[PDB]
């Protein structure tokens, strides 16, 4: 994997 | 617009934003919690001026993020975030901006908002939220 | 209506639902993944009949939901879920039901839907989703 | 608090 | 030996294991909690017999494992798990097996064991634990 | 429920 | 991938 | 000793420590990653001097800790952390301090060490680690 911690991300709301 | 990404923190202490009653959300800045201390997030500024500022100071940690809602719509040819409302376990902060276009709502049953990312040009183009337990 | 809570699993293999083009979403049931094997969740049935059945069979694990959207609206005085759309990295399933009322959308940039909870009477009253990395 | 695992939960959309 | 992997669940209700007071841990089996219901995990077995069975029945959900400790050592030229101890917030279960070789200890300040994986030949070669909030 | 984010913590090792 | 993951500690024993 | 708690971060860029072969770990300080930026954690210093300094610079983000191991033992009537070893997917850093006393090991198959807490008096009395996906 990688040394970067992950987090749930919701969205995007708006353009696209 | 100019994309921004604050990343993940341990909570929210304060949200600073600006809006215009004829257009949309302009500025966006967050004072996050970082392991018990305030962490002042970078100020994400609109390319233009003329906005009304608002400070949402939360009673951290007892007050917290239970719902984020708002409206997306067309402003001068662009699809942008026209309004935002932040609802806590204690109070409703908003609506800020123009409540016109298409609604969106993110209610939370379990977990917290711990970060923001998105893009701002003349207005807040879009945004996303980092969620954690 | 009758509340339900499937709880959390390791992914989604299939969503089985029912709708009526005049009213709202009826039945709702999910085949989850549980540690690489299917797990048939409880069938959550409407108190009435006359619904059009739909089977959303996912190409698990390479295909996963990236957005859940729909509409909430009044049907016979009750606030219910009138339509649902499931957007994956491979296909769009829906809309199923009536695209009338208040739109809602839950796009996901990182993480997975791993469970569903809600309530069903004559129609799907409400629903929530379990999110996990 | 108890031996039950927890998860992020988003919603409800619809009634209540 | 033969690798096993139970995957992840929502908690632990029972641990059924076997040991020999002169060798190491033999069989290993877990009754998990799966969203408020018992889920009987597969019984992972030694390729030999002569072990003493032990049933560690937990008062789920108020009772949960806070520490797993034990010993790894050489039995007939093979490095195996010789002993296991399970400390809950209510009581200490063990040591089962041989308190000889190299000790290990997994104390948990926050979070829960929600699954087991490992390998068994004549004895438990190794094991790992799934942790979750 | 609290406004502070949580993380799995393992340990302590030592005293 | 569509498979949720979990923190895994170990292995203790033969490496 | 003096209790410390750095809290949780996005990752680890550098570990600074000190040790003395006749005693134990003296110093402990971490340079974390906070959303792509190094974040210098507080220096958790021993009440005394005479330690050999150690800098463990990681090739973040490709290089990360897969195992923390060490030894606890009685030094001047106190149970302290006498030795530490950090193994990454690249190399083994340590042992730092003598490999004598009660060993401990925290190997990780999935997830990351995202923070440290503990206590330092004359030596590192104890420590815990924050783990996250
Ligand atoms: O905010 C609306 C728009 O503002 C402009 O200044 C920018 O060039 C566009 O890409 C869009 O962001
Ligand atoms: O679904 C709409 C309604 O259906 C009824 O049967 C039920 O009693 C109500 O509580 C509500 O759920
Ligand atoms: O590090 C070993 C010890 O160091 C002393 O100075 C302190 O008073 C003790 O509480 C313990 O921390």
């Amino acid at each position: 994997q990688s040394g970067i911690s992950q987090t749930v991300i919701v969205g995007p709301w708006g353009a696209q | 617009g100019k994309a921004f990404d604050d990343g993940a923190f341990t909570g929210i202490r304060e949200i600073n934003l600006s809006y215009n009653k004829e257009t949309a959300i302009g500025d966006f800045q967050v004072v996050y919690d970082l392991n018990g201390s305030p962490y002042v997030g970078e100020n994400h500024k609109s390319f233009i001026t003329g906005f009304t500022p608002v400070k949402i100071s939360l009673d951290f940690p007892s007050e917290y993020i239970m719902e984020v809602s708002g409206y997306t719509g067309k402003v001068s040819g662009y699809v942008v975030v026209r309004s935002l409302t932040f609802k806590t376990n204690k109070k409703t902060y908003g609506p800020y901006g123009v409540t016109s276009g298409t609604p969106f709502s993110l209610p939370i049953e379990n977990g917290l908002i711990v970060g923001f990312k998105g893009s701002i040009g003349y207005w807040l183009d879009y945004f996303s939220m980092y969620l954690s337990l």
